[PDB]
């Protein structure tokens, strides 16, 4: 028994010396001073820059990798010599009934994203992307995320100019967005020489990836005639009208996570007021929630829903 | 010169920093007594040494207390005419 | 009918430094890049060879002076 | 026996690598400031001098507890990471806005007083009120009122005193000094200011 | 007014903020702006947004006025010639 604890003492004794020996190693360190690879001058020497200003012209230290070194490159130098050192680079239907959804904008989302082979073959370049227009809301700021869920790919929302940045940073972007064949660019909310150069980027700049870049957005109040004009936006998809039916489903779907007596007269509470938007339902179901929780009420009650219904179409 | 932003118990470990170069762990300077070295407050600090030496007085920002008019001009409500009721109006905001 | 496909085809089967960089920039602080621009270009035009420029679009720059005031 | 000479042999190497340890902090050019981010096989550290330094060896301290952002106690010359060292109104006052005032108290408060019901429910409150309007309908007043009543932490921030990385240093120990705090009532005041 | 406006942004804001300390510290004292279009007198903050460093300034000078806790032993007055330019903000009463 006396043993024991000698035995793990011996541990504790080497082990607070083990840090000794680290931290006196670990104690002459000097650091670097961080940079960017301006520009490779020659294989032997490179022009960078540190963060703090000022450029110089440095080199390899013994094996830097310039192949990988292309211009613009994090690395580290030592302010002695100034050499290169380690290089680190630092709900499928929320809206009811959306047979609309799924279909034309499926068929023109997915089919150009599969099988490039069949159009290349048939000789015509795959449309870039369609446009969706219809009621604000429910068609325009709703079911835009709903995308990412039909194709099951992570999307990128995008919301003359000011200098070009619009185009800059789309392109800049895209070279992420083509890594991910999969995802599609969802420049939603788009809205001279920007919007008609906007139309140069699609032909070109690295946009033969297979992706469909749906410019579906009614936002933009002028509408240019070269786009529509067919390949650029292949066709345009009218958001359908609520027929107060799929305003029933939308309710459904969203009375789903609440919780509730559960003798809901639905097509009651849609009757009661015409929200019309698949947000005015979820608006319709917080301020059922929030009566619920006036007097403490963990489920809610039918007339909490009417006057939520009620409320809604003030 | 420096500006106090912190101190600590034991070690004082002040955390001042001097104008606006960086923020210096720093301690006290030998020949002070801890009791007047306290948060926020202007002190002296040599670079090298780079202790409190002695506390200094608040800024004043010259600017500031020249702006003061420190000075009344010769002139009396007699010469003003016109106004009466301006005037009242003033002096009830102002003087009365 | 034809233009800016055959400007293209110019870049696709030339030999000089074609650099359009010409969007039409009404600017509100850089006003006046002509010379910023073609300069450059003569400055590349000597640097590499003679270059070419090409650019539609160019008739809202065009008007007629008219007024001199506003 | 031998075990009592090697933890006797700990008052050895200790004594040493203190008093160099404890140099960089009252070193002059200690610049304390924030670990840009952290690596392996390293920190990076950007000196309150604006300057961004690599260090291949991560610091003397053992790497675990160095949160990326964080008071960072760089070496005076090595730059290398040291210490963590230390880190009268009532709502019967105002009137034409009392349903603004039922809204704000269900929105803010109510979280406050329960949670349990929105959890019940499925849906969550919000977080973060916009007070909108002209500059006449009182919004500083029921702010000022509301943090009166209900016993919380005000916390007033305003864009000119933010604004000087000093602003949004400044904005994020703010933002931790609530965080810090369960109740905490957060103002900002012509949020126009920063948000243009 | 042109000693408030800076080269460097923001320092408008700290000056208004060293007067009002000054103003705190004494008791029972008047101050007169004068040019007060100058100061910020507008609130157009185009998309340029060139005039930001002197709204942000009157942003903390109106601030500092009225708003929380001011002293309230502060008589303040103001001559513009112009007063149809000056933003809402400040010429709504309470403030002035
Ligand atoms: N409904 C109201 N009841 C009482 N006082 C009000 C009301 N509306 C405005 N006020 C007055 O206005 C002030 C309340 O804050 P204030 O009006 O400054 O905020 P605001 O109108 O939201 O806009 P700002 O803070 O930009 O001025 C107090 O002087 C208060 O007496």
């Amino acid at each position: 028994g006396r043993l024991k604890e000698l035995r793990e003492q011996l541990k504790e004794l080497t082990k607070q010396y083990e840090k000794s020996e680290n931290d006196l190693k670990a104690l002459q360190s000097v650091g670097q001073i961080v940079g960017e690879v301006l520009k490779q001058l020659t294989e032997e020497k490179f022009i960078v820059k540190a963060t703090n200003g000022p450029r110089y012209v440095v080199g390899c230290r013994r094996q830097l990798d310039k192949s990988k070194l292309k211009p613009g490159t994090r690395v580290a130098l030592d302010m002695t010599t100034l050499t290169i050192m380690r290089y680190l680079p630092r709900s499928y239907s929320e809206i009811g009934g959306l047979s609309e959804q799924i279909r034309e904008l499926r068929e023109v989302i997915e089919l150009p994203l599969t099988n490039p082979e069949l159009f290349q073959r048939v000789g015509i370049i795959p449309p870039k992307g369609c446009l969706l227009y219809g009621p604000p809301g429910t068609g325009k700021t709703l079911l835009a995320r709903a995308v990412a869920s039909q194709l099951d790919c992570n999307f990128l929302k995008v919301v003359d100019k000011y200098i070009g940045e619009s185009a800059r940073l789309i392109r800049e972007m895209f070279n992420y967005a083509r890594d991910h064949q999969p995802c599609i660019i969802f420049m939603d909310e788009i809205d001279q020489r920007t919007l008609m150069e906007l139309l140069n980027q699609m032909d070109g700049f690295d946009t033969l990836h297979r992706v469909k870049m749906i410019m579906a957005t009614n936002r933009p109040d002028t509408l240019d005639p070269a786009l529509l004009r067919p390949g650029r936006l292949d066709r345009k998809i009218h958001i359908d009208l609520p027929n107060e039916q799929a305003r029933l489903d939308i309710l459904k779907i969203h009375a789903g996570p609440i919780t509730k007596h559960g003798e809901i007269d639905y097509e009651a509470i849609v009757k009661l007021s015409d929200g019309f938007n698949g947000a005015d339902l979820r608006n319709v179901c917080t301020e059922a929630g929030m009566f619920a929780i006036r007097a403490d009420h963990d489920f809610v009650v039918q007339e909490d829903f009417m006057k939520a219904v009620r409320k809604v179409a003030d | 010169c420096t500006k106090i932003i912190n101190a600590d118990s034991e070690d004082p470990k002040y955390i001042i920093n001097v104008k606006q170069f960086a923020k210096f762990v720093v301690d006290l300077s030998d020949q002070v007594a801890p009791t007047d070295i306290e948060e926020g407050m202007r002190v002296g600090v040599d670079r090298n040494k780079y202790q409190i030496h002695i506390p200094l007085p608040p800024k004043i920002d010259p600017t500031v207390t020249m702006m003061q008019v420190e000075e009344k001009p010769d002139v009396t409500y007699s010469d003003v005419g016109g106004c009466k009721e301006q005037i009242e109006k003033l002096r009830e905001v102002v003087e009365t | 009918c034809g233009k800016t496909m055959l400007a293209k085809a110019v870049a696709h089967h030339t030999t000089a430094a074609f650099i359009r960089v010409v969007g039409s920039e009404f600017v509100q602080k850089y006003l006046g890049e002509g010379p910023r621009m073609v300069r450059d270009v003569f400055r590349l035009a000597k640097e590499n060879a003679p270059a070419i420029i090409f650019i539609d679009e160019i008739d809202a720059i065009a008007t007629k002076r008219f007024d001199a005031q506003t | 026996v031998l075990r009592v000479t090697h933890e006797l042999q700990a008052m050895k190497d200790k004594i040493k690598e203190n008093s160099e340890k404890i140099k960089v902090n009252k070193t002059l050019p200690y610049l304390v400031s924030n670990v840009i981010e952290l690596l392996d096989v390293c920190a990076v550290i950007k000196t309150s001098t604006r300057q961004t330094y690599f260090l291949p060896v991560i610091g003397l301290v053992d790497a675990e507890k160095l949160k990326p952002g964080d008071l960072v106690g760089v070496n005076k010359d090595s730059y290398l990471i040291l210490e963590t060292l230390p880190t009268t109104e009532q709502y019967s006052d105002i009137g034409g806005l009392d349903k603004q005032i039922q809204e704000l108290v269900e929105a803010i408060v109510l979280p406050m007083n329960h949670k349990e019901k929105f959890e019940n429910l499925g849906i969550q409150p919000p977080k973060g009120v916009l007070m909108y309007g002209p500059p006449g309908t009182g919004k500083t007043l029921l702010a000022r009122a509301c943090a009166a009543q209900t016993k919380a932490t005000f916390l007033k921030l305003a864009g000119p005193q933010l604004v000087q990385g000093d602003g949004a240093k400044l904005v994020r120990d703010a933002f931790a000094l609530a965080k810090e705090k369960a109740p905490s009532i957060i103002f900002i005041d012509e949020l126009d200011a920063i948000g243009t | 007014g042109s000693e408030l406006v800076q080269k460097y942004v923001g320092e408008g804001a700290r000056m208004v903020r060293e007067l009002f300390e000054m103003a705190r510290t004494k008791k029972a004292c008047l101050i007169f702006f004068d040019e007060i279009d100058a100061i910020g007198g507008a609130r157009f903050d185009d998309g340029a947004g060139g005039d930001n460093e002197v709204q942000r300034t009157m942003l903390e000078l109106i601030n500092q006025l009225d708003g929380f806790d001011p002293r309230g032993n502060i008589k303040v007055l103001m001559a513009t010639n112009r007063p149809d330019t000056l933003d809402p903000a400040l010429m709504r009463p309470g403030r002035l």
